[PDB]
């Protein structure tokens, strides 16, 4: 989730010096809130490294691109297009869409860089199978890799080679549908969008709190300072300050709870990346629906989108 | 700070009363005159002279 | 394996990086608790922090208003510590829960999942206690040296295709053999090898 | 009136602080003020001037000090999140912020210290902090052919340590 | 406190602050000890070998109408006097080398006229003085800090044994406080006394008869700052790190450690401060 | 877990009109609490599903 | 502790000081409850998953 930073002092006491001195009596409250957000800020950067940087080396796809009839052109990066992003990645990015002491720190890993990590894992999987997760990638032809994956799910090798033309067409056809589906509706990218809205609303709510009087003569801090006596300001400002700290406290507490959910989601993503993208997961329903042949990872704004290839038996 | 601040809707009121009566013309007070003749608002923000 | 164990022993003594995660937990708890004690000294809105000083210094009617601010502030400070603590407890619980799964999946039995335990294929794991933590030594097998070999999906010996059984075909060029994927051994093709 | 310079301005009893710049918004003759989405003053009309001017706050953001390590050196480089590098009083302009005290280099290495927005700074050797775009790993392309397979001829057993805090 | 780091915000000498050297050495016809403005907390460092420097005079205007404080140094005891004293333009301490008896007695102790009233009087703990006029490098360094807050007067001092170079030494040693005074009085300016080394070679009058010799002292002001102080096991302050002397200094203060591990830390968020103030009001000139 | 929704207005200010006006001064605290709670209540349905 | 009782017994100029404290206190009780529920909900979510 986008990093958010709030200087506690700027928001609570404002520009004026008097607001700062009154806040000083409170001690650790100002710092802890500032400190707590920083931990969440740093943690968010950590999540991406765990989920995406599971490869020591960045692999590159072969120029000839003979993959035994599987068309991976859409998932893979296109040189002509800017930012080295796959057609599927581009569609996802398109679908998704200091004010007052609040600053959004940029992510450590750029969108272009993340696209590259995803490309590298994807490139490695096609060329090297699951071997690359364990040690240096060893090249196996895709048909053999496919055949070997079929063996894991209990279907013999002969089925894959004999039906390779048919299997390949379904894979190409399946990819077309996901692209078509993503463009038509935003329902697919709903979970990613929800994270942005919740964070945005909390930030927005915080700004609205400044307007609230909290029992002070007037909401604006400067107006009270301008139109009241120095002795008179002990009382009026204090109600404003108390209220604002509570508002800040609520936002920080809420953020940590939201962060944990994202942290939990990131851990699941790390497991999925490790278990599905690299290797085959025998666990039922962990990856896709039905027996899971393989998985590909595509970057999304503030998220990971997984394309899962699963085997489902059509007739009996 | 009156000279520095600026305001809208200025109102000037003049009345004469006895010194016992001086206490009554103030925010949130109970007096015969105050509760029956002239009563200032609870949130009133103006000097009384 | 014996040599590998030596390096881990040597590695732990030289740097605190390995035990960094456990160390982080202790500092945060110590820091949070320390801050709460430090808060008592701060006076939110009163002449002085000490309750006794306020009582001697000011009158009984007046004192109540002043004491309330101290009480209010301290209560909020305590609440923040508790709220912060619960969230920290949650992180530990999730982490604690993962350790149980790892212990069951890795120490008790070999786990097929890739990267659940260590890096590469995971033969076994051993559990070592730590102050407020569990440290796992994972024994994993990683292939080191590989040679490019020409390969074919299936061999058509008599007009009938023969597919490798639990193996992948490899060839020098002069001759064709069937071998396991993880390690390289060459066996002459036989009825047992392919169907 | 002072324009495009940060100043303290009291307009008709309204006090705030920001750079004042002429703004294109069409104030209908009737309205004196202006506000944004979150109800904060954004524009005002000078009584004498009778013109509409946009208001924006001058600067914000923490200053982050990057240190190689006390043992290694006593010198640090500072990154400011907000500054465009004309606003602040070896300067490098990056998306993360304005950076002073570091000379950036084209060659890329792994990120020892992360400055944000894809730029990381680490000590190099005569000695000065250097900021550069990170390279994720050495770029190597595995050969792939229809008939080519790679099988390991030897194996190494290694022990790796994972640390978790149970309680 | 023992083995802990404490950050204290109170008046202190800013590290590497501008230091103003004052000279009273004749080396020709050089002798100066004029009045100096005193702000909140004025630091005084004295380097004296022959103890020519002996006294400090503090007052709002030294008019003998607003209370003033005078510290006079005597071998028997440090003398602190609070009193509406009437000082001359040119006060000092006088010592003469008599041929009949080789000793240094006071010649003219007319520092003041009289005292209308005394808010407070005091004698400091006993100690002793060398009282030697022999020429040489400053064998000892003495530093005192004077600050006045909340109606009390505070003096903190330490003594530095190594004469070394004429200027103040690089090594850092903390200073304990000798005394605190109950007397509370306003203070706007100060002055420092000198020992005139009067001899037979001099003309023999109060206007032209004097040959003082070497003297040197530096006066520096104090401003509020955040200082991180390291306390050792015994409890003396071994070293101090300033909160705002440089970017590195701020980082140490935030992490509360002398050694900062490699990484990125955030401290002292900066907001630009407005250069000028503008007030815009209506052109109306009507008097309501 | 049992889904619980609490109206900030009813629980705090109570039936009284005066309490409602004083509550309004505080801001969106009454509203923000409702959002958090429904979301917890909504979440419980998703879990069973 | 009752809004009806405080409102009847005291007049509006001085009712607000007493009513304010109750509102502030009750708000705190609610926030603690709502914060507690979220932590509990998070625990349940992990358990649910
Ligand atoms: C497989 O790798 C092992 C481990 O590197 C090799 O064992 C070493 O071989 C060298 C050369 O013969 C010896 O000098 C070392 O003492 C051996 N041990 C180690 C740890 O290096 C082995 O030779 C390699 N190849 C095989 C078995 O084919
Ligand atoms: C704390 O202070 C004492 C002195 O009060 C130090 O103890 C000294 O230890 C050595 C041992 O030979 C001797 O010099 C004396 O026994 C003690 N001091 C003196 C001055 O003679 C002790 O080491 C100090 N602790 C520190 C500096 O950490
Ligand atoms: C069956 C046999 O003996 N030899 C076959 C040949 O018939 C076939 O044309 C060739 C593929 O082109 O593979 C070989
Ligand atoms: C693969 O997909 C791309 C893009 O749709 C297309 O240009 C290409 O012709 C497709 N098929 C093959 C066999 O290359
Ligand atoms: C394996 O693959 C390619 C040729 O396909 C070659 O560049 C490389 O040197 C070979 N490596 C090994 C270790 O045999
Ligand atoms: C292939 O394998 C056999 C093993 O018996 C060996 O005789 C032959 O030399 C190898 N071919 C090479 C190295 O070209
Ligand atoms: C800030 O930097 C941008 C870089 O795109 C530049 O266009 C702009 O003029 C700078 N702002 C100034 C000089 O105020
Ligand atoms: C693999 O490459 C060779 C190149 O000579 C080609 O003849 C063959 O058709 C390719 N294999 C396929 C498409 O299965």
């Amino acid at each position: 989730m986008t990093k958010t930073s709030v200087d506690c002092t700027m928001y609570i006491c404002g520009d004026s010096t008097e607001c700062s001195n009154l806040l000083l009596q409170y001690g650790s409250f100002c710092t802890q809130l500032n400190r707590a957000l920083t931990g969440i800020a740093v943690e968010q950067d950590k999540n991406t490294q765990e989920v995406f940087a599971q490869v020591k080396q960045i692999y590159k796809t072969p120029p000839i691109k003979d993959f035994g009839g599987f068309n991976f052109s859409q998932i893979l990066p296109d040189p002509s297009k800017p930012s080295k992003r796959s057609f599927i990645e581009d569609l996802l990015f398109n679908k998704v869409t200091k004010f007052n002491g609040l600053t959004v720190l940029p992510p450590l890993l750029t969108d272009e860089m993340i696209a590259q990590y995803t490309s590298a894992l994807l490139a490695g999987t096609i060329t090297s199978g699951w071997t690359f997760g364990a040690g240096a990638a060893l090249q196996i032809p895709f048909a053999m890799q496919m055949a070997y994956r079929f063996n894991g799910i209990g279907v013999t090798q002969n089925v894959l080679y004999e039906n390779q033309k048919l299997i390949a067409n379904q894979f190409n056809s399946a990819i077309g549908k996901i692209q078509d589906s993503l463009s038509s509706t935003a329902s697919a990218l709903g979970k990613l969008q929800d994270v942005v809205n919740q964070n945005a609303q909390a930030l927005n709510t915080l700004v609205k709190q400044l307007s609230s009087n909290f029992g002070a003569i007037s909401s604006v801090l400067n107006d009270i300072l301008s139109r009241l006596d120095p002795p008179e300001a002990e009382v009026q400002i204090d109600r404003l300050i108390t209220g604002r700290l509570q508002s800040l406290q609520t936002y920080v507490t809420q953020q940590l709870i939201r962060a944990a959910e994202i942290r939990a989601s990131a851990n699941l993503a790390a497991t999925k990346m490790s278990e599905c993208v690299l290797g085959q997961s025998k666990r039922v329903d962990f990856c896709g629906k039905g027996y899971h042949l393989m998985s590909f990872p595509q970057s999304a704004p503030h998220g990971v989108v997984f394309l899962h290839v699963t085997y489902v038996p059509a007739q009996e | 700070k009156l000279n520095d601040l600026c305001f809208t809707n200025v109102y000037a009121d003049s009345f004469v009363i006895r010194g016992d009566e001086v206490r009554q013309i103030a925010p949130g007070q109970t007096g015969k005159i105050a509760d029956y003749n002239y009563k200032l608002p609870d949130d009133f923000t103006g000097c009384v002279i | 394996f014996n040599s590998a164990i030596g390096k881990i022993q040597d590695s732990l003594s030289s740097t605190a990086s390995a035990l960094g995660k456990l160390q982080d937990v202790v500092n945060q708890n110590a820091q949070a608790l320390n801050t709460l004690v430090k808060q008592l000294s701060s006076n939110f809105g009163a002449i002085s922090s000490v309750l006794n000083d306020i009582l001697s210094r000011l009158d009984p009617p007046e004192a109540e208003v002043q004491i309330d601010r101290l009480i209010t502030g301290r209560l909020q400070s305590l609440q923040t510590y508790v709220t912060q603590q619960l969230i920290r407890a949650a992180e530990i619980r999730a982490s604690a829960n993962l350790a149980a799964t790892k212990m069951s999946e890795c120490v008790l039995g070999q786990s097929k999942r890739v990267d659940f335990c260590g890096k590469g294929y995971h033969l076994m794991s051993f559990p070592q206690s730590a102050p407020h933590g569990v440290v796992f030594l994972h024994v994993t097998y990683v292939p080191a040296q590989e040679k490019n070999f020409t390969t074919a999906p299936a061999i058509c010996h008599d007009g009938k295709a023969h597919f490798p059984r639990e193996g992948v075909f490899v060839s020098n060029g002069t001759h064709w053999f069937v071998t396991q994927r993880n390690f390289y051994e060459p066996q002459i093709i036989t009825t047992d090898n392919t169907f | 009136l002072v324009k495009n310079k940060c100043v303290n301005f009291n307009f008709n009893g309204l006090t705030g602080t920001g750079v004042l710049t002429e703004s294109n918004k069409k104030f209908l003759p009737f309205q004196q003020f202006g506000r944004d989405i979150a109800d904060t003053t954004d524009a005002v009309r000078d009584p004498q001037t009778l013109e509409i001017l946009d208001i924006t706050p001058c600067s914000f953001g923490g200053v982050s000090v990057i240190t190689p390590g006390t043992n290694t050196s006593n010198q640090v480089a500072v990154l400011y999140q907000g500054v465009n590098c004309t606003e602040v009083p070896n300067v490098f302009q990056t998306r993360a912020g304005c950076l002073i005290g570091a000379e950036h280099v084209n060659n890329s290495y792994e990120c020892d210290i992360p400055i944000g927005a894809g730029i990381c700074a680490s000590y190099q050797t005569s000695q000065s902090i250097i900021a550069y775009t990170m390279s994720l790993g050495a770029e190597n392309s595995v050969a792939y052919s229809n008939n080519s397979i790679a099988i390991p001829t030897n194996f190494t057993i290694s022990v790796t340590t994972e640390i978790l805090p149970v309680s | 406190r023992s083995s802990v780091l404490h950050s204290t915000q109170d008046l202190f000498l800013p590290f590497f602050s501008n230091v103003t050297w004052f000279h009273a050495i004749h080396v020709t016809k050089r002798f100066d000890n004029p009045v100096l403005p005193f702000n909140d907390g004025v630091y005084f460092a004295s380097t004296e070998k022959s103890n020519i420097i002996r006294g400090w005079i503090f007052g709002t205007t030294l008019d003998s109408k607003t209370q003033s404080l005078l510290i006079v140094n005597n071998a028997t005891n440090v003398v602190i006097k609070v009193c509406e004293f009437q000082f001359c333009n040119d006060p000092f301490l006088g010592v003469y080398y008599h041929k009949n008896n080789k000793s240094w007695m006071e010649s003219e102790f007319r520092v003041y006229s009289s005292a209308n009233n005394c808010t407070f009087e005091y004698v400091s703990q006993p100690f002793l003085m060398d009282l030697e006029g022999k020429q040489g490098n400053f064998k000892n360094l003495r530093e005192f800090v004077f600050k006045n807050i909340d109606g009390y007067f505070k003096i903190y001092s330490k003594h530095t044994p190594i004469n070394l170079v004429r200027d103040l030494p690089q090594g850092f040693s903390a200073l304990e406080p000798l005394v605190d005074l109950p007397i509370g009085i306003n203070i706007t300016r100060f002055q420092t006394l000198l020992a005139l080394h009067r001899s037979y070679l001099t003309p023999g009058d109060s206007s032209s008869g004097w040959t003082a010799g070497a003297a040197a002292y530096y006066v520096g002001y104090l401003q509020p700052r955040t200082f991180l102080l390291k306390y050792n096991e015994n409890g003396t302050i071994t070293d101090a790190v300033d909160c705002a002397l440089d970017p590195l200094s701020e980082t140490k203060c935030t992490l509360k450690s002398f050694t900062v591990e490699k990484g990125i830390y955030q401290t002292s968020n900066f907001r630009v401060q407005p250069t000028e103030s503008i007030v815009r009001f209506p052109n109306i000139t009507n008097l309501c």
